RNA sequence: UAACUGAAGAGUUUGAUCAUGGCUCAGAUUGAACGCUGGCGGCAGGCUUAACACAUGCAAGUCGAGCGGGGGAAGGUAGCUUGCUACCGGACCUAGCGGCGGACGGGUGAGUAAUGCUUAGGAAUCUGCCUAUUAGUGGGGGACAACAUCUCGAAAGGGAUGCUAAUACCGCAUACGUCCUACGGGAGAAAGCAGGGGAUCUUCGGACCUUGCGCUAAUAGAUGAGCCUAAGUCGGAUUAGCUAGUUGGUGGGGUAAAGGCCUACCAAGGCGACGAUCUGUAGCGGGUCUGAGAGGAUGAUCCGCCACACUGGGACUGAGACACGGCCCAGACUCCUACGGGAGGCAGCAGUGGGGAAUAUUGGACAAUGGGGGGAACCCUGAUCCAGCCAUGCCGCGUGUGUGAAGAAGGCCUUAUGGUUGUAAAGCACUUUAAGCGAGGAGGAGGCUACUCUAGUUAAUACCUAGGGAUAGUGGACGUUACUCGCAGAAUAAGCACCGGCUAACUCUGUGCCAGCAGCCGCGGUAAUACAGAGGGUGCGAGCGUUAAUCGGAUUUACUGGGCGUAAAGCGUGCGUAGGCGGCUUAUUAAGUCGGAUGUGAAAUCCCCGAGCUUAACUUGGGAAUUGCAUUCGAUACUGGUGAGCUAG
């Protein structure tokens, strides 16, 4: 019962943290063509298990820092 | 807190009144929670003059909510009626 | 202010407002002597003054002065810095 | 407003009895002059017309004989066109049902004016009230009757003696002893003149 | 039953023609303004410009059943210049302390392109008054306003010494819940007042019993608010790199609560062509107008959210504010002064100056619906309900009806005596809407008080609470109300635009490329259907025209729905980055795609069937719709991902 997404890790350089891109694809509202939109998510790792190249599982929570609101849950495959 | 009262509708010197579920700081005629009923002082014909949600009205109450004077005469009318 | 009632609530505001400095005051005086015993580093004297810093912060508290939960957040970290004292 | 003023020339330009005059002097005697215009250029109905001309002409016809101003028309049409049916079928219903109409399609006015007239001055009443617009829609099961006070009128008695002379309309049930009507339903266009074509009017609302 | 059903063209480039392509016209709409004219009613609307400056009055008070004083009326008793004095107990009033309220209601859209708004979710919070339940309300103390005295000041208001009460304030005691905990233990509250009373006592006037309103500690509910996430939300590249508390981590601080919110260290991160940074403009939504629809424009009046209160920076009190009619500071401006000293903030209601093409009364009542205080009586309320002004809009009504011709008179045209004005007028006979006068007269008022009875809680029939009965008083701003009945007489009431084509409706006089008209095409240089007047007519009608603005017509930014040989339009030609798209077979996945269910999509508004207004506008019941969003369960043809295979590229 609780929001979570899949993407791909993008980076590991900081300290327990991890940037996920989300990836979705849309309708365009007039020309009816769909299109590939994405967003960037800072996630919390704990034990920095997770490595560049990673499709990782994220699930909300409350914040941890400034920018991190997600947890990741579980790392479906690895680079 | 949550009281019981009138809103005033209708047209000039013809007053017609939606009974609310509203916060006591919300205007007469803005804010509130649920409608429950209406009160046509002036009617007619085939027009209906009260009508009331006593479930709903009893469920509130229950809650907390304080009916004002006119709609507990209103209350004790609809339920000699019923 | 332009009415009478108006400059009543300023006066009672004025003195209010002297009355509760002193007694915040009072509470950041006790924390403060904890603060420096711990810093001194003895256990009993650390327990001391914890022992008397206490029953200040629950009144002051209780009057509401300051929130029950900033009460019990003073309460807790100080103890765990004094335990950790051993 | 109302219109008030010469009659004939009306009738005269329009081409056709609109039956404003009472009735008992034929129009042709009355005017001496049908079959010309009134103007100063009054000509012969055989002029070339528009299709413009031709639709502007036919629906004031039904506006000069039922009495009605042109935004309260253009409000029935859009009622009609809203309606379910025949739109120039529910617009000759609609002005059918008309309080005046009614009155003097049951004989107590010998011309619509003169039955507007009595509606407005509260010499009718509907069901059991004394009512003063002529623009109310009459609707079937309806009971209309002159109030005793105007009973006994010689104007009323000339229109019921020349209603006598005039044909009986089909869906009204009168009596003139006590002065009394029953209304039951629309008349239907057949029970309407043929000389009146709404198909015009209609095309001229729908432009 | 029903909840929609909807799409018109014309003129103008040339001696003709077809095409291309602009420009102009016919529609709907308005918070409109101006010109001519003007009778009434109902329902709505009324500074769009200077968030410019404001004279004056009102817009926030209430509680003596929390408290001490202080007032002035009636009385009663005693004296006597005899109806005057001196005392005493009750009834009223309130400057001060104190409680609650003042954070609501009301105004405005300056700022704000995201800390805002819309839709869908979440966890780490606080919450006066209200509802339910549990444990209590023991015993002390020191102050300070009022008051008294002094002093400054014309005052307004200031300052200094000495007292006093409390539900004001602070210790001590106690603790079902509650907080901390090292699980051994430790810590923390409160206040009284009022009504009634059998018995008992009264150290002398109460104790005691009981019931209400209070107060303290706690858990749930409801309500309100704070915080977080995802998607969406206007232009500009003649604005390409931006950022060091910046991005993350640890210890500590801080908050009701998560968090660089703050701080000391460690690391070098973070954002950006899917538009960062910079810059211009702008409150957002439900909705409104237009359109066949897709779209376009817009955000007055009604409802929700946000922001602001002469301009900037702060905090205090409080459950709640960083507070329109509260405080401190800085700034600009204005006012009083006796030169000592002071005061102020209409984007609240009414109003003034100014600006403008342009937008109203310095009105009545708290009778109704609400809001604040009080046990109640009651008090306050420019919210609100009403009234005044304005054809500003929508809807309705009237300004009379029938007859009346060898076709009166007059006007105008003429082929010169006919035609037209025209049944029009006169005459004859009727009628009283609306307005005016007179008389009656609902509804908006449910209730309250008095009386009686019943049932509760009690020791009690007392008090208090909740019900029933009949009767009588009492209560309406609007208001001389709506509505009904009588009175006299056609008596009081019609204008505006246009008549060459688009486009319904023609003649005569006057003038002569003049005066003039004109949306476009164009008229006027002696017979002007286009200028001015007149006759006649046409279209609307208490209105009629003009100007301004939005959509449409415009397939004239073309998604639905256009083009590029010669009409405007293929880069001078390659290569290539990001991106877009991509051969065939097979297995798997279920992202796109499709289907079901559930929750949500506020009310009002639009549409449908009804109801009430004498009709209609208008008000209103119930539906339909809100084409969306989210969660979850399914399908596997096509697109995408992964694995394997193939040869026509």
């Amino acid at each position: 019962t609780v929001r979570t997404l899949t993407g791909k890790v993008v980076s590991d350089k900081m300290d327990k943290s991890i940037v996920v891109l989300i990836e979705r694809r849309v309708q365009h509202p007039l020309y009816g063509k769909s299109i590939r939109r994405s967003t960037k998510l800072h996630a919390h790792d704990e034990n920095n298990v997770a490595k560049i190249g990673d499709v990782v599982t994220i699930k909300e929570s409350r914040p941890i820092s400034k920018t991190k609101a997600w947890t990741l849950v579980e790392v479906v495959e690895a680079a | 807190m949550v009281v019981i009262r009138l809103a005033r509708g209708g047209a000039k010197k013809r007053p017609f009144y939606q009974i609310v579920v509203t916060d006591s700081r919300n205007a007469r005629d803005g804010r509130f929670i649920e409608r429950i009923g209406f009160f046509n002082p002036t009617a007619q014909g085939q027009a209906e003059k009260l009508r009331l949600d006593a479930d709903r009205f009893a469920h509130w109450v229950s809650q907390g909510a304080q009916p004002s004077e006119r709609v507990a005469s209103l209350a004790a009318q609809a339920k000699k009626a019923t | 202010a332009n009415s009478a009632q108006a400059k009543k609530r300023a006066r009672q505001n004025v003195k209010a407002r002297k009355h509760n400095a002193s007694l915040r005051s009072m509470v950041r005086t006790y924390i403060k002597r904890t603060l420096s015993a711990i810093a001194g580093g003895d256990y009993a004297v650390a327990t001391e003054a914890y022992k008397k810093a206490v029953p200040v912060i629950d009144r002051m508290a209780d009057k509401g002065i300051i929130h029950k939960n900033k009460a019990a957040r003073h309460k807790s970290r100080l103890n765990a810095q004094v335990k950790a004292l051993a | 407003a109302r219109y008030i003023g010469p009659k004939c020339k009306l009738s005269r330009r329009e081409g056709t009895d609109l039956q404003l005059k009472s009735g008992v002097k034929p129009f042709d005697v009355k005017t001496k002059k049908a079959n010309k215009a009134p103007g100063q250029h009054g000509q012969a109905r055989g002029g070339k017309q528009s299709e413009y001309s031709l639709q502007l002409r036919e629906k004031q016809k039904v506006r000069r004989i039922y009495g009605v101003l042109e935004r309260q028309f253009s409000n029935y049409y859009k009622e009609a066109a809203r309606v379910k049916g025949a739109t120039g079928e529910n617009l000759l219903k609609l002005l059918e049902s008309r309080l005046d109409n009614v009155v003097y399609r049951m004989g107590f006015g010998s011309t619509r004016a003169e039955a507007r007239q009595l509606v407005s001055h509260r010499s009718i009443t509907l069901n059991g009230r004394r009512v003063n617009i002529a623009s109310i829609q009459v609707k079937a099961g309806d009971v209309i009757a002159v109030h005793e006070g105007a009973k006994q009128q010689l104007r009323i008695k000339n229109a019921i003696e020349l209603a006598a002379q005039r044909g009986i309309p089909a869906w009204i049930e009168v009596d003139h002893s006590k002065l009394e009507g029953t209304f039951k339903a629309a008349p239907d266009r057949s029970d309407l003149p043929a000389e009146i074509n709404e198909s015009l009017i209609v095309e001229l609302y729908s432009k």
